[PDB]
């Protein structure tokens, strides 16, 4: 829980030899034959299916995030999670994904066949509209589910600094937002209000963007999804701060050079009541390389106007947006390894979230390791310690 | 398994020696089974062929390896058990399948010298295991590309190869194709 | 073309583009062009598929979200005001052109809720063009930096394989010459 590798590493691979104090060892020497050496780690605390506190629950959930990757990269812990991934972790995760991908097909088809005329578009009485009715209900089931599972985590695993962690702290919010935002739409589709739709549309785009949670079952896609969010933090906000700051600067500067419609009712010659707003979009399209200058030219001072837009392109496209590519290259180079290590925390958290969701007898069926009589203890009573074999080779210590 | 007294003596050897063995062997000729006594197929499907000599060598026990051969036991027993197969057959330690192929592959120059120029019997450096693979074929099977491994592989590879030139001044032992052709160089490639 | 069917053409067209793209095999006789052709395929694997996975995932998200905000032709027979039976599909192309920097917004504007619509396309540009496609350039830079040496070494295997494929294709007396 406190992130102390030197003692933590020492305790696990503790091999004492003298006959009295051999019950204190946690790394045995099962068998050897020339240059191949088996070894047998104790999982007494590490893996306890339900009926005890365990180191592995603590590390993956309640510990220091600064070195948690070095803690999950020691002797059984790496191969103990990989073993769970084989048995149940991989499988159950890939039921969770298709269960979710399907639920977002249903939330899609119900939106493409949601009517658009009249206060609440109830009038079902039809095989199609009853099929749509299966859709909205399955949807609301997910919303109330994701709502309770997150508030279950309120009286359970929540309240670290879960707002910007790359270790599911981000998605706990967005599934909550998805959960709230389906409930509100369900409330307004029943309370008459016609903005059930607008509130739904956000929920849909938000929901597919939650399928990036399910890129955690592959280092390939999961490391990628981590770099998206870091770049979104370390690189894109500082870019929009400046970019916005320029934009109000030039836009106000450029609106000032257009004659009012107190003159002849034109936008492309005159300016009135929407001329600021559209420039923000044109000056947005313009830096994105997506809109054309197409000089307005209906201005008191036309040549100052053109000199400014060119300084907007040079600064915002040629210099800021291509610097933005450059900064990403510095980001992805810096946070690649750091993103490999987060994923290992993501992946491990995924396994135990599945495991904890099982009843205890099922966790004991998938119990990892093998029972062993490592030695003799009180009044000759053996040591019935579950353990985890790790075969090894050194062609040096004959 | 099929284990008898003599393995159990050697497996539970301590401090480099154990004086039970010369007596159980002294008792062996009284029963008249030395041939059959230092010879046994553990018929375990993890130990199909292991003998007391395979045990005598892997324990780095020179004193008894000189012994067990002296009473004329075997130096050609094919340790064919699934344990004694390559790691891709579902095994742990391939060394060839022979005591001479072991003593080489287990970094024991003294045994390997002895087993050849020992009086009673001697394993020729030509003998093929149940894959065709001789000792040099087997040194290519255990060599990883590490410093310590590649060191003592090349020494003994030379040693036997230079040594087998003295004897049998004929076809090079490095030319002995195995049961898929591949010579020790082709087998390394 | 012999069984009467007129789709000899469509099947041929794929074969032609596929065939010129097989001339990259013949960049193996130069480290210059052959290392290059190796980095194309790694980037196609290690960098582009993971990009299309996400990109697609966003696109169905927003597109469905944006189709939902257009009034049917059960109203007046228009596409640029109404929506019927091809409106999903074309958005996938427009929202593809849009992230590529190749299509224009040109706000449809014939929607029950027009301002939610514009807020979404802007989030599509920011996420898909400003952030994903320019991150994609960045990732390539990490790829080509990592796999340059590894691509020099593959080419040496390519080049050697080329030589022996030629040699084996000769009769023996010519190989001895
Ligand atoms: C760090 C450097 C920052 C530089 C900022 C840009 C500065 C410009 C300073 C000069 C100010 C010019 C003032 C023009 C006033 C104006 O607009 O006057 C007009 C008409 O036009 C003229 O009379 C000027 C004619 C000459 C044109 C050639 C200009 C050559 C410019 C060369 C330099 C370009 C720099 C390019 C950008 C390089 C940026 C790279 C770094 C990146 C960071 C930004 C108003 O007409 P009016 O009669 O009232 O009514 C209209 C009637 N009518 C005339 C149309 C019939
Ligand atoms: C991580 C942050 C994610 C943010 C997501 C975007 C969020 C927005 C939240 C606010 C919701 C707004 C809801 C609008 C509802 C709507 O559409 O209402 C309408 C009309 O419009 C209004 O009444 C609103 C007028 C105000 C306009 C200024 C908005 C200022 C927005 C500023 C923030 C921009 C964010 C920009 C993107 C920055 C992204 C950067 C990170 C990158 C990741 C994405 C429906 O008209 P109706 O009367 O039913 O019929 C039509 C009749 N009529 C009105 C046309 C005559
Ligand atoms: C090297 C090994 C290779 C083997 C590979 C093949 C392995 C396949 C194993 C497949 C079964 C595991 C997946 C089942 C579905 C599952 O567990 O779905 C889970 C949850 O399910 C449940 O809640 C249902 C409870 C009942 C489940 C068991 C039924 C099957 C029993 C058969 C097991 C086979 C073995 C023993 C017999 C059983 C009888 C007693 C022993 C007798 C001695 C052998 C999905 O996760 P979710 O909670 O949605 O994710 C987190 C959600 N959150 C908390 C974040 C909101
Ligand atoms: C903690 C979250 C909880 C959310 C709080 C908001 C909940 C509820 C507010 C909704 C009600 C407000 C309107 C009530 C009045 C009304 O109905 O007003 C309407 C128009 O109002 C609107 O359109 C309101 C805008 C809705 C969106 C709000 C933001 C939603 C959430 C934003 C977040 C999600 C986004 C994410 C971006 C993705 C990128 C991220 C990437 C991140 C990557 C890491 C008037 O029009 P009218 O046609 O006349 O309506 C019919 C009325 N009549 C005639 C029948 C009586
Ligand atoms: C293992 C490969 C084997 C391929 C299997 C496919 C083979 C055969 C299927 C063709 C027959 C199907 C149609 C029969 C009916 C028919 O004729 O239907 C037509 C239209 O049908 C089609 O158009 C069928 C689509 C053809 C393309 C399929 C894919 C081809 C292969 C795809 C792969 C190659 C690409 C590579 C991409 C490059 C990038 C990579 C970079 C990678 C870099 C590393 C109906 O129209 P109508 O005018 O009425 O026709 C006349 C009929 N009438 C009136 C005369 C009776
Ligand atoms: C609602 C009904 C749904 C029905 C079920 C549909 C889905 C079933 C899931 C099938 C796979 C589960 C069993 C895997 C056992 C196993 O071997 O798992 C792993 C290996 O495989 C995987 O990681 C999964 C490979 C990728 C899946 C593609 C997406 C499939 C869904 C779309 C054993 O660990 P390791 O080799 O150490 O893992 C390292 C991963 N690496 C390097 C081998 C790829
Ligand atoms: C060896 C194979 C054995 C197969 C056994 C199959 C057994 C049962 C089938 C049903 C499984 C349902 C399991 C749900 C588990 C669950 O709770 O799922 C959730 C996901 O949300 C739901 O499920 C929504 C609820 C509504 C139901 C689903 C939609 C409607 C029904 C669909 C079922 C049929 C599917 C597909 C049919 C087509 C299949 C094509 C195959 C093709 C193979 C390539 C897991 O999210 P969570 O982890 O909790 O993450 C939350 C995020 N947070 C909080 C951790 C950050
Ligand atoms: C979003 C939810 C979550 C998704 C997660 C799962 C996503 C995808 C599944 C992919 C699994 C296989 C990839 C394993 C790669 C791997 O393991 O290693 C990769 C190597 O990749 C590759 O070589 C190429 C990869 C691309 C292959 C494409 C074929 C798979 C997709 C299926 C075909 C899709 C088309 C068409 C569909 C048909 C349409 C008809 C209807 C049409 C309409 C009618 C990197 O290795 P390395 O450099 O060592 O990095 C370390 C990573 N390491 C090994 C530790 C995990
Ligand atoms: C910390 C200080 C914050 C102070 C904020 C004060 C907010 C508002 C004050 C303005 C009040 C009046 C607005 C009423 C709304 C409205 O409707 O206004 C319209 C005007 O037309 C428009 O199109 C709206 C233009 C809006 C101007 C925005 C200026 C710039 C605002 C800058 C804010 C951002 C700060 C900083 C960015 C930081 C960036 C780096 C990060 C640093 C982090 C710390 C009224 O139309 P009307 O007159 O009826 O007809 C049009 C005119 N006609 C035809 C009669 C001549
Ligand atoms: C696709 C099939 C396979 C193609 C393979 C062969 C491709 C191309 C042949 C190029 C061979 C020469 C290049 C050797 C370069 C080299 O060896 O080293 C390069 C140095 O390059 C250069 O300095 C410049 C290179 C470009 C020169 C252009 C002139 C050649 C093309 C001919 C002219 C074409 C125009 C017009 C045509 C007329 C039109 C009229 C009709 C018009 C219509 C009527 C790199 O060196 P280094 O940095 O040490 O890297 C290590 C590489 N190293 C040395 C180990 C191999
Ligand atoms: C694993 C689950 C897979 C489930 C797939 C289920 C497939 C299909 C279900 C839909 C059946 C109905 C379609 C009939 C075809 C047709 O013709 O439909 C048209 C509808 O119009 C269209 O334009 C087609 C729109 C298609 C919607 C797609 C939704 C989204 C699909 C998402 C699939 C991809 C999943 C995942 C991506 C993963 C990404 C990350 C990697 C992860 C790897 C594991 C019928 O027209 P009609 O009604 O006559 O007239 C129009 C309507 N009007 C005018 C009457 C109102
Ligand atoms: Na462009
Ligand atoms: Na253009
Ligand atoms: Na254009």
């Amino acid at each position: 829980k406190t992130g102390k590798i030197g003692i933590f590493q020492h305790i696990i691979r503790r091999e004492v030899t003298d006959e009295d104090t051999r019950h204190l060892s946690r790394k045995f020497k099962d068998w050897a034959y020339g240059p191949v050496y088996s070894s047998l780690y104790d999982l007494s605390s590490l893996d306890t299916c339900g009926e005890e506190a365990s180191v592995l629950e603590i590390l993956v959930y309640n510990s220091k995030i600064e070195n948690r990757h070095e803690m999950l990269a020691v002797e059984p812990i790496n191969e103990l999670l990989r073993d769970k991934w084989r048995k149940f972790g991989a499988v159950s995760f890939y039921i969770n994904v298709v269960s979710y991908l399907c639920a977002m097909v249903i939330f899609t088809l119900t939106a493409y066949y949601q009517p658009l005329e009249g206060t609440p578009p109830y009038p079902y009485r039809t095989t199609v509209d009853y099929l749509r009715l299966a859709g909205e209900v399955i949807t609301l089931f997910t919303g109330v589910l994701f709502f309770f599972t997150n508030i279950k985590d309120l009286f359970m695993k929540k309240c670290p600094g879960v707002n910007s962690l790359f270790i599911d702290g981000s998605f706990q919010l967005l599934y909550f937002i998805y959960s709230v935002l389906v409930i509100v739409s369900a409330a307004l589709y029943l309370a008459g209000i016609e903005a059930y739709l607008a509130v739904m549309v956000f929920a849909l785009v938000l929901g597919w963007m939650n399928a990036l949670y399910f890129t955690r079952g592959l280092k390939l896609t999961g490391t990628y999804s981590i770099m998206i969010q870091k770049i979104l933090f370390k690189d894109l906000f500082r870019f929009l701060l400046v970019y916005l700051l320029f934009m109000i600067g030039y836009a106000s500067a450029l609106v000032s050079l257009l004659n009012p419609c107190a003159n002849v009712p034109t936008y492309p010659s005159c300016r009135d009541s929407e001329t600021f707003s559209t420039f923000l979009l044109d000056l947005f399209k313009l830096t994105i390389g997506m809109g054309d200058l197409e000089m307005l030219s209906s201005t008191k001072y036309p040549v100052v106007f053109i000199i400014l837009l060119v300084t907007y392109i040079i600064l915002t496209f040629v210099l800021l947006l291509n610097m933005l590519i450059a900064l990403m290259g510095e980001t992805v180079g810096q946070v690649s390894k750091e993103s490999k290590h987060i994923w290992k925390l993501q992946w491990a958290t995924t396994i135990l979230d599945i495991e904890r969701s099982f009843p205890v007898f099922l966790r004991k069926a998938f119990r990892s390791g093998e029972m062993v009589t490592v030695g003799k203890s009180s009044d000759g009573t053996p040591d019935r310690r579950w353990c985890f074999r790790v075969d090894e080779v050194n062609w040096s210590h004959w | 398994t099929g284990k008898t007294c003599l393995p159990k003596a050697l497996l539970n050897l301590s401090n480099g020696r154990n004086d039970t063995i010369p007596v159980l062997l002294d008792i062996a000729e009284r029963t008249g089974n030395m041939r059959e006594f230092i010879n046994s197929p553990f018929r375990d499907i993890y130990y199909r062929g292991q003998t007391a000599l395979h045990i005598a060598i892997e324990r780095r026990c020179k004193h008894y390896v000189e012994l067990l051969v002296a009473q004329g036991a075997d130096v050609h027993a094919q340790a064919r058990g699934r344990f004694f197969q390559p790691k891709d057959e579902g095994g742990y330690f391939y060394f060839g399948e022979l005591p001479l192929s072991l003593a080489a592959c287990t970094n024991q120059p003294h045994i390997v010298n002895y087993l050849t120029e020992n009086p009673h019997k001697k394993a020729d450096m030509r003998r093929q295991d149940s894959r065709g693979n001789t000792v040099l074929h087997a040194l290519v099977a255990i060599a990883d590309n590490t410093r310590e491994n590649t060191k003592f592989v090349t020494k003994m590879y030379d040693l036997l190869l230079l040594k087998c030139a003295r004897l049998f001044p004929d076809s090079n032992l490095e030319a002995v194709l195995n049961n898929d052709g591949l010579s020790p160089l082709m087998m390394a490639a």
